[PDB]
């Protein structure tokens, strides 16, 4: 199968050509909003933290992959790990309010406190990258506070993706990487 | 009398990635409109099937020509841990799930002047010998020639010919040879072609398939 | 694209682009590369309190130089740049008397050489580039793109959407498209090629809508 | 649609659950994906 | 048996901010019949549509002619923190909010004497240059000018032009220029109107909306 | 548009009188009954308490809002976080009351304790102002009483307003009034 | 009506979880606002 190689368009050949025989696919796990629907946990430093899932790792999962995107929407979900009240303030709140109560503030119940938060930026989506680098101020899903906060997570629901961003993987030092998988106990 | 239930013990735990939804605080919400907005993407998949991107043979993606005749231009294992992937975008998605089955896709786009002329043979030598060093002996094996002209591209598929119906995109300590074999890239003959380069990249075949996501990495 | 007469020695697949006031004609295109859609979102939205409007006349072409690719230059060497850059005339005149706006482009980059150099160039438009790494070049071909390679074609033609976390920008501090070139396969030259290729670039700023009228001076 | 499986509807209205989003007026790679080139451009013999 | 549950967990926290409803007590309880008292309203929003409140310059609502000709009565920025809207209702209600859209509308009730007459005009700067001091050069944005006569009031409405669908109602420190813009509005000319009141007052306008409530105050 | 200002009547333009289009608008969140239905924190002194809501705090969003109108009805929803028992007694009540159990009491399960209590004062509405100041004593929702009242808060069901009164901002020191609010990491 | 997004109907009775109001015998800055003059009272060139 010759192509004109330069146009850019599209090829995908298939065992047929020579004789195989092309099978089924069931992708479910390679699908966009499933992957990313899922928790991560992010690196909190203080007992108040502004909710921002560039803060995944670039090499864990979702932030692995949300980062092969450049731009994308979704609602969030929050498992957090604290002490006190929690409270949450949406995007673009003055960070004074974290100190007020009738916000959505949640009382302790350990271990971990549950809650589900609307997309609340005012773009029409964000990015992951941007050239006019520093990610500005808007990009964010509003700022959580509680007098302590051992852990935070978070989950991307409904997740949607635009314009694919590259993803590697790790550089093998020699021909392929090797390494040590789930094996059963030897015995 | 209320409705007498059971709190069963072993029941209710967190878990990071329960099917469930938590409940909500801040509602009446709305979005600003996003309709339309351009490039959306649904499955990566399918990216993978669109894009091919390039494999890499010591800090490049094309190989070259050494000189005319018989000639072993390249020959890799068939893992997507292959140090001829990892800058390619198929194995930076792979290395999020377990196993995978499926058809993978080789490209290759030959860049020689006009006066520069090349016939090249690809095969894919399974697992159970050694893969051969010359054409000959790897002629025996799911193979393919062809030579350059006006289509400077030339795409084949790579078989999913395994014991199992999936495999891993992993690669275990214990295997000292790629379990799935390996493909080795020739070149049969040129004239006026030596110095060229034949850069290649891969996609996704129809068939291919990824399962059993997995979270390996630093952190 | 396609010609007719027969065959031949020489080149075919003609394609005259046209945008306002000036044409391209190229008689060895390897057709023309679509963004990441065909036509764009809504260009009047409630951003705009609709007082939104779209010029014409800055849908034309204007020209601009990128390099030499010389065969020293070999794999990954890379030149960016952000669209619009500097721009003048009609289209930057809007730049300076309108607060907001948008566009999309229609590019052709041309390294005119000769058919008897071996080497290829890869050139792509991308959305929020910012600094790609080396591994990363090898993915660079999920951005909108398009092969040179001499024994083939002399021009590369992508046309692409606006794009954006807004409806409508300031150019005046971001701009989201960045169109790259790089060299993949370093040029060769051996008897008759051409010694250097110079590289330009066809632009014409596609659908370009502006909003919110400045005050001015001059 | 995500990692998501109760069978039975949520309790509190969609309203409250998620945010809601607006229109003004199938995607992209898929459909570009499936425009791929599968033949084989040139002539078959045997 | 009884039916078997999952209590999980992260489940049941209190929540100042729950859209549930707690369990009742006193029950059977009648109020005194409250059919048709005057002055209900029903979303904040309306009152701020119909009741237009002052702006303010140093102390006071109106603007006053300095002298006959070309001058430039007020500028200022289009932010509902303002120190002009201040004293205003639009801006006491915004306070709750983190984002806006929408069109504002401000009202100039000419309060001069019958031999007084006058020409204004009023412009909205959007971001991306200096404020004009002079109409020429404000002349080119959208503008309006009037003179006095038997209609002592003039509406005008300053239109939502922003990057994103929504703005902050808030101000940040890092934010040098307000970042909507200016409206300046000047006096072209006069005539025995110097000394004369403009007084300002602004209303909310049709599309004009207010959201995503919060509590950020002393306590 | 010119108009006679003195009227008083309405007036309202739009965007469309020089070219412009007014757009659409969902104030869901200035809709009153909504806005006052969340719980804000009331300063309990003593451990017995008599419920009013004009003592929410007058620049919090809820006491706020309340006060930008002159009468006002509503049903109470309370959430105390207290010790032993609970006893609440309905407006009118003899305060000798609060002892008895037999009343309206609930016993401790901590940390909070929720109710839902019934308007209860003997007015068709209640106010916010009055001129005939120091609000009169009918003008509560009962009392509340426990050996412990570390906290209180209160919420507003079925919120009725009625005549609006202003509401204030702050008075900017400059031209406009900046401060901090909330952005993501810097890193 | 307020902050209240539960989709099943309360355990409760109404009459329990709140007040019965009575009556003897839409409103207000809702039918105020919109009677709003928005034309020109002038006469229009262009």
């Amino acid at each position: 199968t010759t192509t004109t190689g330069e146009s850019a368009d599209p090829v995908t050949t298939t065992v047929e050509n020579y004789g195989g025989e092309t099978q089924v696919q069931r992708r479910h796990h390679t699908d966009v909003a499933f992957v990313l629907d899922r928790f991560v946990k992010v690196t909190v430093s203080d007992n108040q933290h502004t909710l921002d899932v560039m803060q995944a790792h670039k090499d864990n999962i979702v932030g692995a992959l949300l980062r092969a995107a450049t731009y994308y929407f979704s609602d969030l979900e929050i498992a957090v790990t604290h002490t006190g009240k929690l409270t949450w303030v949406p995007n673009g709140a003055p960070v004074s309010a974290l100190n007020n109560t009738t916000n959505p503030t949640a009382y302790h119940k350990g271990p971990v406190t549950r809650l589900a938060l609307p997309y609340t930026a005012p773009h029409r989506v964000l990015a992951t990258a941007y050239t006019g680098a520093h990610l500005p101020t808007s990009f964010n899903f509003g700022a959580v506070k509680a007098e302590t906060i051992t852990e935070l997570l978070v989950r991307m629901k409904r997740a949607e993706l635009y314009c694919p961003r590259p993803i590697l993987p790790i550089q093998p030092t020699g021909d392929r990487h090797k390494q040590p998988l789930v094996a059963p106990a030897k015995q | 009398g209320i409705f007498p239930v059971a709190c069963s013990d072993g029941y209710g735990n967190m878990v990071t990635t329960d099917p469930k939804t938590a409940d909500p605080a801040y509602g009446k919400v709305y979005n600003p409109p996003r309709t339309a907005l351009p490039g959306r993407f649904t499955n990566y998949l399918d990216v993978a099937e669109a894009c091919p991107t390039f494999l890499m043979f010591e800090n490049v993606p094309y190989v070259s020509t050494r000189t005319d005749g018989q000639r072993l231009l390249a020959k890799f294992d068939v893992s997507l841990a292959a140090k001829h992937m990892s800058n390619t975008y198929l194995a930076g998605l792979a290395q999020y799930y377990t196993q995978y089955t499926g058809t993978i896709n080789l490209h290759f786009m030959f860049t020689g002047p006009t006066d520069a002329k090349a016939r090249y043979m690809v095969a894919y030598v399974p697992p159970g010998m050694d893969a051969p060093d010359n054409p000959e002996e790897a002629a025996h094996c799911i193979h393919a020639e062809w030579d350059t002209g006006l289509n400077s591209k030339f795409t084949f598929s790579i078989p999913y010919i395994s014991a199992a119906d999936y495999t891993y995109t992993a690669s275990h300590e214990a295997e000292t040879t790629c379990v799935q074999g390996w493909v080795c890239v020739y070149q049969i003959t040129h004239g006026k072609a030596d110095a060229d380069a034949l850069v290649v990249s891969a996609s996704a075949g129809k068939d291919f398939e990824l399962r059993l996501p997995v979270d390996a990495r630093q952190q | 694209d396609k010609k007719t007469e027969e065959t031949t020695l020489l080149e075919d697949r003609i394609l005259t682009t046209r945008n306002g006031h000036t044409t391209s004609t190229t008689q060895s295109s390897v057709g023309v590369t679509f963004g990441y859609a065909t036509a764009e979102d809504s260009t009047s939205g409630p951003n705009t309190s609709a007082l939104e409007t779209r010029v014409h006349q800055a849908e034309r072409f204007f020209k601009m130089a990128l390099f030499d690719w010389v065969p020293s230059q070999n794999f990954g060497h890379m030149h960016k740049v952000v669209l619009p850059h500097e721009p003048k005339g009609v289209y930057g005149g809007l730049v300076k008397s309108y607060a907001y706006m948008r566009n999309g482009w229609d590019v052709e980059v041309t390294a005119v050489g000769n058919q008897f150099n071996g080497g290829c160039l890869l050139v792509a438009l991308v959305p929020e580039m910012g600094d790609i790494s080396d591994r990363e070049k090898y993915q660079l071909t999920l951005y909108p793109h398009q092969f040179i390679n001499p024994r083939t074609n002399m021009t590369a033609h992508i046309t692409v959407p606006y794009v954006g976390v807004n409806r409508y920008d300031q150019y005046k501090q971001h701009r989201p498209w960045t169109l790259v070139v790089m060299v993949v396969a370093p040029l060769t030259t051996n008897t008759a090629g051409a010694q250097q290729i110079k590289v330009y670039a066809n632009i014409a700023p596609t659908n370009v809508h502006v909003a919110g009228e400045l005050p001015s001076k001059e | 649609s995500g990692n998501t499986g109760s069978i039975i509807n949520n309790y509190y209205m969609q309203q409250y659950q998620n945010s809601m989003d607006t229109q003004l007026g199938n995607d992209w790679f898929s459909k570009l994906a499936s425009s791929a080139f599968s033949g084989l451009f040139g002539a078959l013999l045997a």
